[PDB]
């Protein structure tokens, strides 16, 4: 966890949210309390890297400015939270899931499919730039074990063919049917609803006098 | 009034509500080792080396940020406030690279120390190290951190007795350095109380990095010239020629603190 | 299908009715 | 950590008292050390009576002078502290 | 017992099915008492939660009613506020995402209706950074809410004036603990604060606040509609009312059904989800509330049900009641391992005894694994577990120390033999 | 093995010296090592207990084998790192040998 | 951070010449009661072998650091 | 002369000590001898110095050579690491 | 030494000596630390 100056990733990179972007940091600074805009970091360091993957150092600054909060504030949430790039990522940025509920469901399968598919080794990134392979921990939606987070969408419930499938998307157009590419309905019963077969209740229904 | 009673091992201290656990101990005469707590450095509760047994409680107490509560016993000495340390010093020491003949901080050491005396005799930590880039904050310390602990009294003390608030965490885990992020040394005055205040030999003094070892050091009480503060301050002189000059309490000069000039 | 900047808009968006503050 | 038998520090505190009673008039502080070692403390106006009773008693021979040494104890208004070991 | 019917549960709309949006929300009726239940005010919605007897519902399962009880105290001059996790990081937890993206609504309801009960003047849900399309469900949802005046000023027609906000969580499992939480929401490094002041005490930006698992908030609308004692009604004694079990791992039909609690776990596996993978035979060992609970051997699993009492009694944690199954066919000393492997990774390294005791253990763990340690270390990590368990500043590092203590507490002999086929081949 | 001299001048051996013999005095090296600029041990003070060869981290001073080192002159036996160092050079195949020989034993 | 070393009172004599030794370089001193420092429990005990020893004394009075009110709570402060 | 660069003045008396004798040193300097020892190119980011003979050496220490620029020198033996 | 020949580490002496004592080759003790104190030259120009 060092940033040493390099001629790419330095302040020698400018950075500036455009005008559209500090409308939004206005309205995150809005929701917490006056005199506690140091609040916004997370957020609006964020919008930073939706701006620019990269988030460099000098995007670190220009973060700390906007808030008026020390450099160095910036600078440990940056390095303590991980969804935070801090270096270049890929177009696509991949991330499988390899906690042990995934790999119970055979989750090194899924990642050993992406290393030659992608033909990058993980913690790699391909040299279009276009994927970067991460071995990142629970994403959350573990009942679809078999899951990857392709930059913001949560692929899930796949078997290591439909990644390819996926991927090959991703590589020839765009927005490839993001979700669980399986045929349960989210985190249903695979088989059959166990339960909630039959239709929603009212409103009113078994209320105790107001 | 404002005066609950606390034992501390019975000894029915009385203090005023609002005193940390380590702080009734002290008025017994007690001292709970302790790292990451310094009297004029916010509480922050890191280390975890102080950890006591208040009697009839099922787990053991942060003595340095515990409000005392009326009728507790303290149970300092207790076997179980002794497995909490003998348990802890495992662990600071299982990360910590073994340098104590490189490391200046030889007998200045408040983590060997606590350790001969409140710690156990041998390792189990038959695993591999952990190595951190060291930094050049600085032309005057020298912080050869793989030897931090993560106390955070520096983080404190130089954003709180000194308003540099620059060095800070960075990372999780056990690759957890508290070095700048950026490589902007850390220049104020009031800089070298820092090696004073790292009970680790992490960042020590870069000018008095070889010259002596303490148990040598003979130690004389005088005042400071330099400014007007007249801080006092203790001359560490050895075979006749000054080695060191470090703070020495003053609570109404300087508390503990000098100038970068003065030392 | 949602945009990056779905979550941050829509909020300003909410901004007017998110109620005054502290 | 040695062995520490209570048989003596039992006997030898006994005696302790044993001592105190026959000599009260200047036995002021009579201890047993966890190491089960005794060491009557007498006025020094004591120093003849105590030790007589000690070499001529039929219940507390102690024929031998080990040693006579003295501390002291800078602080200590009586500054040595004279220390009569006997066998 | 169990077999709890659809009618009595509470997320008709699990599994989606149903618009998330309002309108399927207003079929459902869950804004039906809205203004009324405010206008009873703090103490008698507080009351219904005792009554309730609904426990945490999240990690710990700290009565409800008596910790949002907690701040009902007098304001000191300070807003209070409600700030509601949905990290849901707890490995095998998804128990959370379908009430965030299936019923954005519920939650809703269920914040200004725990609002009034702790007097908050807004509330701040904290969604997994993760999650960025279930937050794009529930700020169109809470968008709807207000359009319509259900929150905001004038709520529901309630001179109660309450603002719901959601918050970007950064990948991090420790922002889901209670005090690390709120400094991430101040904007900090995600550590947590010691307990000593506690988090009603100093609050968010010193302001009294009170942190509640995504369900607790959701539910509690619908305990006051359905009144305490229904809710009650449902669970075992002290332990109350129906926790919607995810079962997730070598089961044959893995997915979230809410049940009710104190359900036998022979029986969970058995009726809803599906059949352990290979036959109930092939069970080596089920963690029954996530990766931070203890896992528990087959013998047990028959007879064991998921209510905490009965947990605590088997020595694991009802949790998450995240149900994670592992057959016959798993390399336990593994499994475990790259839980600890998700410690390691995660743990924030404010306290000594986590930040090396967790990579201590995650060492000797690989080294387990592989065989290489000889017998003799297995009661050493036993050893290094305690230290870790009872002296760390929150509870991750208790958590890190539970899998570990299982590991050892019931697959002893298999761990020894893994020791005993290295020394063999040499 | 090298050719760095293995002293650090942790200087605890100056610590344990039971006769007040070893004088150690350091700088940090221009290469930014720790060094001994001065190593004096005065041997008449020595009684050659042993315990700086016990002390020593990276055992960098040793009791060598040779005891035939009488003097005509007082100040011959007050010994400078440079002596000692010598006398290291010179003896260090046996210094080497002995050490290879007892070190399991400590 | 230890404070058992501050604990009893020490007299301790006036420095005096310490000079170079031409052959070695060792440190060396005439003054015979430099390295001697005597401990006494308490002032009054040290004041009397100043005054029999007739040595000239000039006593230190103990500064102890005062009680200072530490809180973690603080730290969260809504406004410090 | 020496290691130190101990040389006594031109006009020093000491040098009557030097009258009629040796005066001791030793070609072999150690800030030299160092030098000629190449970096060790390890493929580890973090690797040990433990002395060379393990028990018959110096205190074992891991040493960072993280940083590309520069080349990690063990506070003991001064052998220099890059990875 | 025949048998099994020493360790060579290319510093060790090659010609060892005997007691140089009585010879001009005698240790001779000398201080190897540098000045401590500094002096202030004056200044050799003439005000
Ligand atoms: C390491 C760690 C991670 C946690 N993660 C979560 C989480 O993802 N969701 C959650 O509701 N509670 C989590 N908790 C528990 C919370 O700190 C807190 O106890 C709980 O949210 C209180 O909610 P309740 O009152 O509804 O139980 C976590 C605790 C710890 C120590
Ligand atoms: S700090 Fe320096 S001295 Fe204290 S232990 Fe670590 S190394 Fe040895
Ligand atoms: S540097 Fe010294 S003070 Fe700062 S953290 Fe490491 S140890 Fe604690
Ligand atoms: S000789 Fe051994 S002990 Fe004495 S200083 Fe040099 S290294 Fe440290
Ligand atoms: S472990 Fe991969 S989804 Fe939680
Ligand atoms: S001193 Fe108690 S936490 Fe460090
Ligand atoms: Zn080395």
């Amino acid at each position: 966890f060092v940033h040493r100056d390099t001629p790419e990733n330095n302040p020698d990179t400018p950075f500036d949210f455009t005008p559209e972007n500090y409308k939004r940091i206005e309205a995150i600074v809005k929701n917490y309390p006056e005199g506690h805009q140091a609040a916004a970091v997370l957020p609006v360091l964020d919008l930073a890297q939706r701006q620019n993957g990269w988030l460099p150092i000098s995007a670190m600054n220009k973060v700390a400015e906007v808030l008026q909060v020390p450099p160095m504030r910036v600078y440990e949430v940056a390095t303590f939270y991980t969804m935070y790039n801090r270096k270049p990522v890929g177009k696509y940025h991949i991330q499988v899931c390899t906690t042990t509920p995934c790999m119970l469901r055979d989750s090194d399968s899924i990642l050993e499919t992406l290393q030659r598919k992608l033909g990058i080794k993980v913690g790699e990134t391909t040299p279009d730039k276009l994927f970067t392979l991460i071995e990142v921990e629970c994403l959350g939606a573990c009942v679809n074990a078999p899951m990857v987070q392709i930059n913001d969408n949560y692929y899930e419930d796949l078997t290591p063919k439909d990644i390819e499938e996926i991927i090959d998307e991703l590589k020839a157009g765009k927005v490839p049917k993001p979700g669980p590419r399986s045929g349960r309905f989210c985190c249903e019963p695979a088989g059959g609803l166990t339960s909630l077969t039959e239709p929603p209740k009212g409103p009113g229904f078994g209320v105790q006098a107001g | 009034s404002n005066l609950i009673e606390v034992f501390v091992d019975g000894q029915s201290v009385m203090v005023e509500p609002g005193t940390t656990v380590l702080q009734a101990c002290e008025k017994v005469g007690m001292q709970i080792p302790r790292f990451c707590y310094h009297e004029r450095l916010s509480v922050a509760g890191n280390c975890r080396m102080c950890l006591v047994e208040i009697e009839k409680a099922p787990k053991v107490v942060a003595a340095c940020a515990m409000p005392v509560m009326k009728g507790w016993n303290i149970l300092t000495n207790s076997e179980k406030s002794k497995k909490a340390r003998e348990g802890v010093m495992e662990f600071l020491l299982a990360n910590h690279p073994l340098d104590c003949p490189i490391c200046d901080q030889g007998g200045e050491c408040d983590l060997q120390d606590q350790s001969m005396m409140f710690g156990s005799d041998r390792s189990r930590f038959l695993e591999g190290k952990r190595a951190v880039e060291d930094k050049n904050i600085g032309p005057l310390v020298k912080t050869i951190m793989t030897r931090c602990i993560q106390c955070t009294r520096c983080i404190r003390f130089a954003s709180e007795i000194a308003g540099v608030d620059d060095l800070g965490t960075t990372g999780r885990g056990n690759d957890m350095q508290v070095g700048t992020y950026i490589e902007k040394m850390f220049m104020s005055e009031l800089s070298g109380n820092v090696i004073d205040i790292c009970p680790v030999g992490a960042l020590t003094s870069k000018p008095y990095a070889f010259t002596a070892r303490p148990w040598e050091t003979r130690k004389t009480e005088s005042i400071d010239v330099m400014d007007a503060v007249g801080s006092n301050i203790v001359v560490s002189t050895r075979t006749g020629e000054v080695m060191r000059i470090l703070p020495r309490m003053h609570e109404d000069i300087n508390e503990e603190w000098i100038s970068d000039k003065t030392r | 299908d949602y945009n990056t900047y779905t979550f941050l808009d829509l909020n300003l968006d909410l901004s007017k009715f998110r109620l005054p503050q502290p | 950590v040695r062995p520490r038998s209570d048989v003596t520090h039992k006997q030898l505190s006994a005696f302790g008292e044993y001592v105190a009673e026959i000599l009260p008039k200047y036995v002021q502080q009579v201890q047993v050390s966890c190491l089960d070692e005794l060491e009557i403390c007498i006025h020094p106006d004591g120093v003849i009576p105590t030790l007589t009773f000690l070499r001529d008693h039929t219940n507390a021979q102690f024929k031998s002078l080990a040693d006579l040494t003295a501390v002291d104890v800078p602080t200590r208004q009586n500054r040595f502290e004279i220390v009569y070991n006997l066998l | 017992f169990g077999s709890l019917k659809d009618e009595d549960r509470i997320f008709t709309n699990l599994y989606g099915r149903h618009d998330w949006r309002l309108k399927g929300a207003l079929r459902r009726g869950d804004w039906y008492k809205t203004k009324e239940i405010l206008l009873k005010g703090p103490d008698w919605i507080l009351g219904e939660m005792k009554t309730s007897g609904l426990r945490g519902r999240g990690g710990a399962g700290f009565p409800t009613g008596l910790k949002w009880s907690f701040m009902n105290k007098p304001s000191d001059g300070r807003p209070k506020y409600l700030v509601v996790n949905a990290d849901e990081g707890e490995p095998g937890t998804c128990k959370d995402r379908e009430i965030m993206r299936h019923d954005p609504h519920k939650l809703v309801e269920g914040c200004l209706v725990g609002g009034r009960a702790m007097g908050a003047r807004a509330a701040y849900i904290y969604i997994r950074g993760e999650f960025y399309n279930e937050a794009s469900n529930l700020q169109v949802a809470i968008r709807e809410a207000y359009e319509a005046g259900l929150i905001g000023k004038n709520a529901c027609g309630s001179d109660y004036d309450f603002d719901v906000f959601v918050v970007r969580g950064a990948g991090a499992y420790i922002c889901g603990e209670e005090t690390a939480l709120i400094e991430s929401i101040e904007g900090k490094q995600g550590k947590p604060r010691l307990k000593p002041p506690f988090p009603a005490d100093v609050g968010v930006f010193g302001c009294p606040t009170t942190v509640a698992n995504v369900e607790t908030v959701a539910v509690s609308p619908t305990i006051c509609r359905r009144g305490g004692t229904w809710f009650a009604g449902f669970g075992r004694e002290r332990n109350s009312g129906t926790k919607l079990f995810n079962i997730s791992g070598h089961v044959n039909h893995p997915c979230t059904v809410e049940e009710e609690m104190s359900v036998p776990l022979k029986e969970l596996i058995e009726k809803h989800a599906g059949g352990v993978t290979g036959g109930w035979d092939n069970l080596l060992a089920v963690i029954p509330g996530g990766s931070s609970t203890p896992l528990i051997p087959k013998s047990v699993c028959e007879t064991v049900l998921m209510d905490f009492d009965a947990l605590v009694q088997a020595q694991t944690g009802l949790g998450t009641a995240a149900v994670i199954v592992m057959d016959r066919s798993t390399d336990i000393v593994k499994a475990i391992a790259r839980l600890i492997e998700f410690y390691k990774h995660e743990s924030c390294g404010q306290c000594t005894p986590c930040r090396e005791g967790v990579d201590w253990m995650n060492k000797v763990m690989a080294r387990f694994v592989k065989g290489d340690a000889r017998p003799a270390e297995i009661d050493s990590l036993w050893e290094i577990s305690k230290q870790i368990e009872g002296h760390t500043i929150c509870a991750l590092g208790d958590g890190a120390a539970w899998p570990v203590q299982g590991l050892i507490r019931h697959f002893r002999p298999e761990l020894e033999d893994r020791m005993q086929r290295f020394a063999q081949q040499h | 093995p090298s050719g760095e001299e293995r002293c650090i001048a942790c200087k605890l051996c100056e610590a344990i010296c039971p006769a007040q013999a070893i004088t150690i005095e350091a700088e940090p090296r221009a290469d930014g090592s720790r060094r001994t600029t001065r190593y004096d041990i005065d041997m008449t003070k020595c009684i050659y207990c042993g315990f700086c060869q016990e002390a020593c981290p990276v055992d960098a001073i040793v009791e060598g084998p040779n005891f035939e080192f009488s003097t005509e002159t007082h100040e011959e036996l007050l010994y400078n790192k440079e002596k000692l160092l010598n006398n290291g050079d010179k003896w260090e195949a046996e210094i080497a040998a002995n050490i290879q020989a007892d070190y399991l034993y400590r | 951070s230890g404070v058992n070393n501050t604990k009893k009172w020490k007299m301790e004599f006036d420095t005096r010449e310490r000079w170079e030794n031409p052959l070695m370089g060792w440190a060396s001193t005439a003054d015979p009661l430099s390295n001697m420092v005597l401990t006494f429990s308490a002032k009054e005990d040290a004041i009397a072998f100043a005054e029999k020893n007739g040595w000239s004394y000039d006593v230190e009075e103990k500064k102890v650091p005062k009680p200072k009110s530490k809180s973690y709570g603080a730290n969260f402060s809504w406004n410090k | 002369i020496t290691h130190t660069g101990q040389v006594y003045d031109e006009k020093d008396y000491r040098r009557v000590r030097f009258v009629d004798r040796q005066k001791e040193v030793n070609e072999n300097f150690a800030i030299d001898l160092i030098a000629q020892q190449p970096v060790n190119e390890v493929e580890h980011r973090i690797i040990a110095c433990d002395g060379g003979g393990g028990a018959l050496g110096h205190p074992k220490v891991y040493i960072n050579l993280d940083k590309e620029t520069k080349t990690g020198t063990c506070g003991y033996c001064g052998l220099q690491f890059k990875q | 030494p025949t048998t099994n020949p020493p360790t060579a580490r290319k510093f060790i002496w090659t010609n060892h000596k005997f007691n140089v004592s009585a010879t001009p080759e005698q240790y001779v003790p000398y201080s190897t630390t540098r000045k401590k104190i500094h002096e202030w030259v004056p200044p050799s120009t003439p005000y």
